[PDB]
């Protein structure tokens, strides 16, 4: 239903780098966005809810803002563990879609 | 669609009095106030006056008491505003502007182009 | 009189690209019911201001996708999604709970 | 306050004048607004003490919200009208498709807006509390994003602190029949009703009035529940319009006036029966027979034109005059000997009849004076108890003159061989129709 | 913390029926959501529905509605996905994730549904021949 | 029934309109809100309807119609009132009846 | 509870007999005192949920003291008495000058005293 | 337990005591319905024998 | 107070509790016979009484 | 419908030993006063089953010393003090709150 | 009863200097509305004791400044400013909430 793209659809970055990645949303989602990290092989672990607000366990390196249509996610020091593949997440309406991914990669 | 629309320019020496008026038309004008605000060259806005067109209750900033006086014609939707003691502070443009009738929060949803009046000697 | 402080007081910026202004006030907005209210004025050069944010996350009939701005406690914010070479003017933000209904000080947006 | 009263012998009477009149002419209607969130469902299933409480808050809601949801002497002459008129027209004018609409629609910037409704009338609407605002944005996202398990018990304490005043409307509703009055504190708080009073498009003199006396202005509105659908609770709270103050107004008692011959069976009684208060408006002053119409509030005299009759100036002379050619004065008459006083504001009225023991004391003296036979009028300066036979009354002890303005009782001017003792309401020129 | 263990590897010929089961713990997998999205290599993840494990409510996508069901057991903690026929472009990787959130909404949307956090580790289904 | 003699003009309001006795000169009017005074209640005992007034004052009082949705028929008639002598009418009665009402006219 | 009954079928009528009586001859006025404090300024500022509380009880009470300073077939026989004539007796006996300073000073070492007013 | 007059149901206290019935004729054929006035709201036993005299 | 006029009856249990209007029963200067009877039936005897402001 | 899964199926036990059977239900089962409410029923063959506990720690009339079960929260607990040879048959658990009224599988008791 | 001890017993002092008298209760004395009562009376020999504080930090009527006592919980105190050559004599607290009305068992000041 609606439509989530990811901004850029690639990113290259050095380790400790601070980058943002937005992603903009079709529909105004009221600030109910989620960022998943997934790996090769590996089930996606949830970052961030609310599009700010850190979940417990996750390190507070990552940080969240955005509104209305327009989402990013920042990161402060890059580690080679961080470079995976970064998902944000409708929680607006049904059914929840996700965007096009971005794959971080180390040059 | 709403229009409230305003006087042409105007020029004073100090002393003199200002009566602008803000012609209403689109809507009920009697469901609503105006606020009537300033714009100097230079400096930003200020909330002068409201007047409701619905109970005639009235309130002034506390800079501009003993100078304001704010007069609703509803028999054509029009807000007029007189102020005296002119000075140099009063080359500016006035800017109209819709108002709930009672005491609560401003809406301001629609503003007229502004009436333009400049002191000098 | 609760004085609202915006920033920043001028704001250059790039096509395409988001935009931030914020509005800070000095005592609580909040009404009896419940509702904060600052409102969001914008103002092109030669025209009327015109009303861009009613309420706090409140768009405005005829206000396109790229204006919005929602914050609590003691902030509020303006979010402009993509700023286009209609947007140049100055903003404002407003309380409306305490009287004298304060504006602030209203910043410059142009393109670079 | 220069307060007045005037005892007459000749009706064994007493006016009290000297009042500020408050006499509601009018309703105002406003629409208040309760905006809730209807919650469809609540799923938490933890046993926990918190979630127990904060699943019991919301089970409370979700009721009061299931529960608004079910909810959808001459006092013969007063005409039987709807005090909840204009309440139930607003509220049936609401019920119409569109309308919900136009009031949520119009309250979206402010908290006060006139709505123009299908009907053709403009309406104040006011949200009181938005149970929607801190249900939407400020509890539902604590309570979904913990699981249904609360952090802090302080958040529970402010919900019930928030949601007690839908709970108690909800029950006031319930026990009510949706129509309640006078409207209680949970309906509308005292700074809520002085500020409608200061809103409403009247004069300054009827809005301090109300402003110095909101407590009596609350005890004579009403309270009608209206539509509850689109996540809004609307009511019409139905406040009285005093459309004329500060205007002249006196109270008038009267006492059985019956004669003290010797014989048991042979003696007649007299009362005027237009007892009550009477307060100057326009041509004709209004009436008022039943005196829980009127409150009496600091020389203040709120009462309600509803509830009162319309009658010429010449009432007025109904104390100076009792054989006047210009009014008719209307009475009771009976011949049940039965010792008996009233307690006016400024005195005491006893008569005392037949072997009924009657005096007049002070705490610190004992008795000071003991009623002869007759109608008599005891002052309020010197007296703090009357006791006429062994039931006890006490004397108002409020300050001002009183004047006992003598006079010859007029019931020596009936021959009790002819007086007729049968009749509720009777008048002066009719009663001496009879006697012809 | 809380954890979640899903069936094997599965391969099937096009044209039966399939059955897959996701396991989780007692404490926590009362008051969440059990939804279940499937990935696709070289394509971002679909999500596929969502089920409550107390009241056995269902809620489906809209390009999965009626291909394939869903069921849960509160018993032995266990929730299923069962497909009525299978399909060649169907071979991908099945993730089942506990969903805070959601469990009191009014007049949706918007939906409070806040993270997916616990996800069980994916099981590989093959229709080849 | 009951009888009396004090002429005091007054209202009852009805579950689809209003009745309004009008006597003397006690000014009696029936208004709605968007035209002001739409009718003038002469002498007598009158009917207005529920649909096209909102509020009705009789005197200096002021009475609200009910606005309830529904049928209202105006069956015409002859008050009755006329129908008896008033120097006969006994004006004591708070129940009588018809009968006894004509066996006291007798 | 030795209860009687008689039916009179004269009458129609029925006494029933044997009760005990309690006859109010006379009312007893007692001065009921709450000691408030009439707190002048509650200038807390801060946003917190147990200071948004505690400043909301300080609101309540606040307003509670404003609101009391704002306050400042046989029938027909029956004399129409003032059932609170004693109380407001008392109450304007009280609002002469010197009177709550009796009542402060009596009560300052007891919990009930007899204070002689101005009245007597 | 309960009393039922034409269509409307009372029921009857059931206090504990004793009930003396005792016996009389009413006192309705003592007056002549040609002479009863029955416009009396208070009336007397001796007034009303003296509105029948 | 304020829904009321400044004159409440029944007196409220706010106002003076059940412990509190026997113990004021039994203080005043009266015989026993009445303060037993007052004490036996403080809830008809609230009834019966008025609060003033 | 709450589904109550009792344990264990089969139970063989000791002549004068204690037994154990447990009853636990899919949802809960407080009514609106606060009462839980699982009723315990013991059947000899041939014969009909007879209530032995009527609420949780209650014993019935003419139930012996040797039954008693008492347990809150999600279980509940039937507890043989000492079984005896009169003790075989089977036993089920039953809740009576909700609609329809679900019995368990029953667990067959029998001396070793 | 509730019993109230006083310490000490025996009070030597040299002029000028602080006093201190502590009364400590055996339970709390806290009437329904919240006052808490202890008063304490000095006696000079000869003579009849007179009232010296009547509710916790009140002074009495003709107290001079030496003399204040202020305690919450369970003690309460009595402390002077400067004992002089006056101040002779013995001391008791005093609780009124509980019948009967128990003393204490007083100590005696004499200057040294």
């Amino acid at each position: 239903d609606i439509q989530l793209t990811q901004s850029p659809s690639s990113l290259s970055a050095s380790v400790g780098d601070r980058v943002t990645l937005t992603c903009r949303a079709s529909q105004s989602i009221a600030t109910f966005l989620n960022w998943f990290q997934q790996r090769p092989g590996k089930a996606p672990k949830l970052l961030m809810f609310d599009a700010s607000k850190l979940q417990t366990g996750v390190p507070s390196r990552f940080s969240g803002s955005g509104s209305g249509t327009h989402f990013t996610l920042t990161i402060s020091t890059l580690q080679p563990e961080d470079f995976a593949t970064y998902y944000c997440q409708q929680s607006y309406d049904l059914p929840l879609t996700f965007g096009p991914g971005t794959k971080v990669e180390i040059k | 669609q709403v229009q409230l629309v305003q006087s042409g320019a105007e020029v004073k020496k100090p002393g003199a009095s200002v009566k602008l008026s803000c012609q209403a038309s689109g809507y009920t004008f009697n469901n609503y106030g105006v606020s009537w605000l300033r714009q100097a060259p230079g400096q930003g806005l200020e909330w002068m006056g409201w007047i409701s067109a619905y109970n005639g209750n009235k309130k002034y900033a506390p800079k501009f008491q003993g100078r304001l006086t704010l007069t609703t014609v509803t028999s054509t939707g029009t807000a007029y505003m007189e102020l005296r003691s002119l000075k140099s502070d009063d080359t500016a443009l006035y800017f109209c502007a819709r108002d709930p009738p009672a005491v609560a929060a401003a809406m301001f949803d629609f503003w007229g182009q502004g009436t333009q009046v400049t002191v000098s000697s | 009189d609760v004085v609202l402080t915006q920033s920043p007081l001028s704001l250059p910026v790039t096509l395409g690209q988001p935009a931030s202004i914020s509005c800070r006030s000095s005592q609580s907005l909040v009404l009896s019911d419940g509702n904060t209210y600052l409102s969001w004025f914008h103002q092109r050069p030669g025209h009327s201001p015109r009303r861009l944010i009613y309420r706090i996350s409140h768009r405005d009939s005829g206000v396109p996708d790229r204006f919005s701005g929602s914050e609590s406690g003691t902030d509020f914010t303006l979010k402009i999604s993509r700023v286009e070479a209609e947007d140049v003017g100055i903003y404002y933000c407003m309380q409306g709970t305490h009287w004298p209904r304060t504006f602030g000080q209203g910043t410059k947006v142009e393109i670079k | 306050q220069n307060i007045t009263e005037e005892f007459y012998q000749s009706t064994c009477s007493a006016v009290s004048k000297g009042y500020l009149s408050a006499l509601r002419t009018g309703w105002y209607t406003s629409v208040i607004t309760i905006e809730l969130s209807n919650i469809k469902e609540i799923k938490c299933n933890g046993t926990d003490a918190k979630v127990k409480l904060i699943k019991q808050e919301l089970d409370k809601y979700k009721n009061a919200v299931t529960e608004l949801q079910l909810l959808m002497f001459l006092g013969f002459l007063l005409g039987v009208g709807s005090a909840i008129a204009s309440g139930v027209a607003v509220s049936k004018v609401l019920h119409l498709e569109g309308e919900v609409n136009k009031i949520k629609s119009a309250l979206l910037s402010t908290n006060k807006a006139v709505v123009s409704l299908s009907n053709g009338v403009s309406v104040l609407t006011s949200k009181v509390l938005d149970l929607k605002n801190y249900i939407d944005k400020q509890l539902l996202p604590i309570v979904n994003k913990q699981s249904c398990s609360i952090p802090n018990i302080e958040t529970v304490i402010e919900f019930q602190q928030k949601n007690n005043r839908l709970l108690e409307i909800t029950r006031e509703f319930s026990v009510n029949a949706g129509v309640t009055t006078p409207v209680s504190t949970y309906m509308l708080t005292n700074s809520e009703l002085l500020s409608l009073i200061n809103d409403m498009p009247i004069t300054n003199d009827q809005k301090k009035l109300m402003s110095n006396n909101v407590q009596i202005v609350r005890q004579q509105s009403y309270s009608i529940m209206s539509i509850i659908k689109e996540e809004v609770l609307a009511y019409v709270v139905q406040l009285p319009l005093y459309g004329v103050i500060d205007t002249p107004c006196w109270k008038l008692h009267t006492s059985p006036l019956c004669t003290t011959n010797t014989k048991e069976g042979s003696n007649i009684c007299l009362t005027r029966t237009d007892r009550g208060w009477y307060c100057d408006n326009a041509g004709s002053v209004s009436f008022f027979p039943q005196a829980e119409t009127c409150k009496v509030q600091s020389n203040r005299v709120f009462c309600d034109t509803m509830n009162s009759l319309t009658l010429p100036s010449e009432v007025n002379l109904c104390n100076v005059d009792i054989f006047n050619p210009k009014y008719d004065c209307k009475i009771m008459t009976s011949k049940t000997d039965v010792s008996s006083s009233v307690i006016t504001s400024l005195g005491a009225i006893v008569s005392c009849y037949g072997k009924t023991k009657c005096t007049a004391s002070n705490k610190n003296r004992g008795i000071i004076k003991t009623f002869s036979n007759g109608c008599d009028y005891v002052s309020n300066k010197g007296v703090d108890t009357v006791s006429v036979g062994n039931t006890l009354y006490y004397v108002n002890k409020q300050e001002g003159k009183s004047l006992y303005v003598k006079g010859e009782p007029i019931i020596n001017f009936y021959d009790p061989l002819v007086f007729p003792s049968d009749e509720f309401d009777a008048s002066i020129s009719q009663v001496n129709e009879k006697i012809n | 913390e809380v954890q979640l263990v899903q069936s094997g590897a599965e391969v099937k010929k096009p044209g039966e029926s399939l059955k897959i089961s996701c396991k989780g713990s007692a404490d926590s997998f009362t008051n969440h959501w059990i939804g279940w999205v499937r990935q696709t290599p070289g394509k971002g993840l679909e999500w596929m529905g969502m089920i409550y494990p107390g009241d056995s409510d269902t809620r489906y996508s809209p390009s999965f509605q009626g291909q394939v069901t869903l069921s849960v057991d509160k018993s032995v903690t266990t929730v299923y996905l069962q497909w009525n026929s299978l399909k060649a472009s169907d071979t991908a990787i099945y993730y089942c994730a506990r969903q805070v959130g959601g469990v009191v909404v009014a007049e949706p949307p918007p939906y409070y549904y806040y993270g997916m956090d616990a996800w069980g580790q994916g099981t590989t289904v093959t229709v080849s021949s």
